[PDB]
């Protein structure tokens, strides 16, 4: 299995509050991925755009994962790799960003 | 709540 507490962006269990508050001072592109309180190993990613913090489902189903249905990956880590080099606007018209920074800067 | 839905 993969540990992803050893990477930067990886905030664990996390209340949305407690993430709005996290990346309301930081630059566009920052980034974390949580796990939803309310969902066990459901997760989602947490991105600072313009001055909004933007929350977007990590999806899986039939053993794909994703965060829209026109591309999925085998791994978390590959759907954030994939983020950190193409902007959420192929999939997102409002989100015109990339994974840029972890949280943990 | 979430950007998807």
């Amino acid at each position: 299995e993969i540990d992803y507490t050893a990477y930067p962006w990886f905030a664990g269990n996390m209340e949305r509050q407690q993430t709005d508050n996290l990346l309301k001072s930081h630059a566009s592109g920052t980034y974390l991925i949580r796990e939803r309180p309310a969902e066990a190993e459901r997760f989602a990613i947490s991105i600072k755009f313009n001055d909004e913090v933007k929350h977007i489902k990590v999806v899986e189903k039939d053993n794909w994962i994703h965060i829209t249905e026109a591309k999925k990956f085998d791994s978390l880590l590959e759907l954030v790799e994939y983020y950190q080099c193409h902007s959420l606007k192929e999939s997102f018209k409002q989100l015109d960003t990339t994974l840029k920074y972890p949280y943990k800067s | 709540s979430y950007v998807g839905d």
